[PDB]
């Protein structure tokens, strides 16, 4: 059940206005909740037509789903692409019902259902993150007289490759390797983007109490979260017709939220 | 002595009125005391007798004073306004953020 459908936004050409696309694209944190909201109930879909309402979560379907941010040229216009599917119909109705200005043209719905068999040469691109559990991760180096003090922690490091190589048949080596697993092969891979992607979080905590209930005076905290990038291509040839589906519904990689997909 | 408001005029000499002291046995009233005819010695129907009184004056001063005023006769509902941050801005900011 491929949703594949465009969201083309309204990148400016003048930073001296309020841009509020351009500032929307720099977090990744606000890039999914803003993909998030769409589709959003219809526990309350008959209240309010207006998304004028204290937010909440938790009224929104926790279905995960998908998006890629991109660029390309149609045939004459540069305009950032973003490549959106997911098992529930599209409504964005609501989501920018009152954020026209995020939006360059109205959004448009496409109904696509895949079929390759096996060994053609009509494939596509590929996210995902260039994440490892790290084999030596050296025992908490500290600072002060730059020495090491801790013990150990399992950290989902960058991926430190070799140092006589390039990445494009070092990372093509890594996911040619992979290929077998998820049902396809790479008979070629060349790399376009790499590089990091960053974010920030909020945590509601608590310090503070009220004198008449539980305590609900508290404070503000942020944390920052980064991801390694990788936006690479290939002529593939699918194994089966009958698992590589599972891998077009979930991803190569699991980023998912932060962005890194399916091969689109 | 009281006051309304702060720029009110007051004043300076406050008469009085006093009734008649026998210093003596057999005094005479001085001849500036003029007869005021407030004495009842019944009351339904009204009887009256007559009675001697004594103008004095008072000005301001030298026992008499002028008291505290306050209690503002002015409303104008009030409002407070323009506050940055006393201690309680910084973290009731956050709370709905």
């Amino acid at each position: 059940m491929i949703y594949l459908s465009r969201l083309l936004i309204d990148t400016g050409g003048n930073p001296d206005r309020p841009r509020p696309g351009r500032k929307w694209l720099d977090n990744i944190y606000n890039v999914h909740r803003r993909l998030s909201m769409a589709f959003p109930s219809g526990l309350r879909r008959e209240q309010d037509p207006h998304f004028l309402k204290p937010f909440s979560p938790n009224d929104f379907q926790k279905t995960p789903f998908l998006f890629r941010v991109d660029n390309n040229i149609d045939g004459n216009d540069k305009r950032a692409i973003i490549i959106v599917q997911s098992v529930l119909e599209p409504d964005w109705d609501y989501c920018f019902q009152n954020a026209l200005d995020f939006l360059a043209a109205p959004p448009e719905t496409k109904e696509y259902n895949p079929e390759f068999k096996a060994g053609q040469l009509l494939r596509f691109r590929l996210r995902v993150n260039a994440s490892v559990r790290r084999h030596i991760p050296e025992m908490v180096q500290q600072d002060g007289q730059t020495i090491e003090t801790g013990k150990i922690l399992h950290k989902r490091v960058s991926l430190t490759w070799d140092a006589s190589s390039t990445p494009d048949q070092a990372l093509a080596d890594w996911l040619a390797a992979k290929s077998p697993k998820l049902g396809f092969t790479l008979q070629r891979c060349e790399l376009l983007q790499l590089g990091w992607v960053y974010g920030s979080k909020p945590e509601p905590k608590n310090v503070k109490v009220k004198e008449q209930g539980q305590g609900y005076w508290r404070e503000h905290k942020y944390n920052p979260l980064r991801f390694r990038a990788a936006l690479l291509e290939g002529v593939l040839e699918v194994d089966d017709p009958k698992l590589f589906l599972k891998t077009l519904s979930s991803g190569i990689g699991k980023a998912k939220s932060f962005g890194f997909g399916l091969l689109s | 002595l009281q006051k309304r408001w702060h720029n009110e005029p007051l004043p300076q000499i406050l008469p009085c009125v006093m009734d008649w002291i026998p210093g003596y046995d057999g005094e005479h009233a001085p001849d500036d005391a003029e007869i005021h005819y407030d004495l009842p010695v019944s009351f339904q129907p009204p009887r009256h007798l007559p009675r001697f009184v004594i103008r004095r004056e008072l000005v301001v001063g030298e026992d008499v004073q002028v008291s505290r005023e306050t209690g503002t006769s002015v409303w104008r509902p009030k409002g407070t306004r323009a506050d940055y941050n006393n201690s309680e801005y910084k973290k009731v900011r956050a709370e709905r953020l």
